[PDB]
């Protein structure tokens, strides 16, 4: 999980790092300065970890990549509403034995902790409404409130 | 191309036999008096084109006879319930010559949606038909098409002018099956009114 300039006058043991919502890890910390843009980082986080899926069980094989595409859409400024939450349900999906290895909660822990942290750079991505229907001539559509 | 009833024959039409035949058909086809019986919902329908909006009277067929005897056509209009076959066939047994019968709806037809313990699977099974509307309930112009396709039925039928004088046999033309005749006008149809509007 990412942390913040808060942090760091934190011990780096696995009982200090892990109440502070995160992971001590390997150990080998990375910094991320503020030119760069958080959605475009757990983009490449999360299109390594979608890839690298060994493809057994199905939510990380099948919910990784709907996390980068939703990702990627943010990225350009394609987001649409329910996205954060479907990014945040995948987090809670994907978490400690609900997949079957521990591939998926650690590739789901920068995500969800980026937007705990900068959430509004991912809201920032949600541009265009939420569409996932064409119209069909002669069928007047379910509009639902 | 005829059925006669007494197998498939030829048409058995003197000149003036000819012209006494036409009128009587014409004569015949131009006054048919349902028989006021009533089944099921398709009855409704029945008696709604008797009313001011279709006016089935224009066609001469208004009249609406509550005996047997006086009606020149039984239009079966409603479901042939079990109880009620032994009822139809004796109104139609009831009913003189000439006499012409109309199936109205699914039910008429064939049972329609009731094929169950109860109901006989279509008025054909007992008496004969004349002519058949598809249609649960058919709109009332429905049975007036009906009406006129049975008008045209009998302006090509032979029937004995006199009981006493020359053949007896009733021949019924062989007419060409409605499908065939409207199937170049209903397979050319490309496209139709979109069903979200009025
Ligand atoms: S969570 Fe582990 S077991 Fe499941 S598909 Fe991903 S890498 Fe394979
Ligand atoms: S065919 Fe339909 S409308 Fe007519 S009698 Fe049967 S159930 Fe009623």
């Amino acid at each position: 999980d990412f942390l913040t300039e808060a942090h760091l006058d934190l011990p780096m043991e696995f009982e200090s790092i892990g109440k502070a919502g995160s992971r001590l890890g390997t150990a080998l910390a990375m910094a991320v300065d503020h030119e760069i843009n958080m959605v475009s980082l757990v983009r490449n986080l999360e299109e390594f970890f979608a890839r690298e899926s060994c493809g057994w069980c199905t939510p990380c094989r099948d919910g990784l990549p709907w996390s980068v595409k939703i990702l990627r859409a943010l990225e350009r400024g394609e987001g649409q509403p329910g996205d954060i939450e479907t990014l945040e349900q995948l987090c809670r999906f994907l978490g400690p034995g609900k997949t079957f290895c521990a591939h998926a909660p650690g590739a789901v822990e920068p995500l969800q902790s980026a937007i705990k942290y900068f959430r509004e750079e991912f809201e920032a991505g949600i541009k265009q409404p939420f569409s996932n229907t064409h119209l069909i001539n002669g069928i007047q559509p379910n509009l639902l409130k | 191309d005829y059925t006669l009833t007494r197998e498939i024959v030829t048409d058995p039409l003197n000149v003036f036999m000819g012209k006494l035949n036409d009128m009587v058909n014409w004569g015949r086809k131009n006054s048919i008096w349902p028989y006021n019986f009533g089944l099921s919902c398709c009855y409704v329908e029945m008696v709604t084109s008797f009313t001011a909006v279709h006016d089935v009277a224009r066609f001469g067929a208004e009249v609406l006879r509550a005996s047997p005897r006086q009606a020149d056509l039984m239009v079966v209009a409603g479901t042939c319930f079990t109880k009620m076959a032994p009822v139809i066939q004796r109104l139609y047994d009831q009913m003189l010559e000439p006499k012409w019968v109309i199936s109205m709806g699914a039910c008429a037809n064939s049972g329609g949606m009731y094929d169950i313990y109860s109901v006989v699977q279509g008025v054909d099974k007992f008496i004969p038909v004349d002519v058949y509307i598809p249609g649960c309930p058919p709109r009332p112009e429905a049975y007036m098409q009906a009406l006129m396709l049975l008008q045209e039925s009998i302006g090509k039928e032979r029937r004995p002018l006199s009981w006493v004088v020359g053949d007896q046999g009733v021949y019924r033309a062989n007419m060409q099956s409605e499908r065939e005749r409207k199937r170049g006008e209903r397979i050319a149809v490309t496209n139709l009114r979109t069903p979200d509007e009025i």
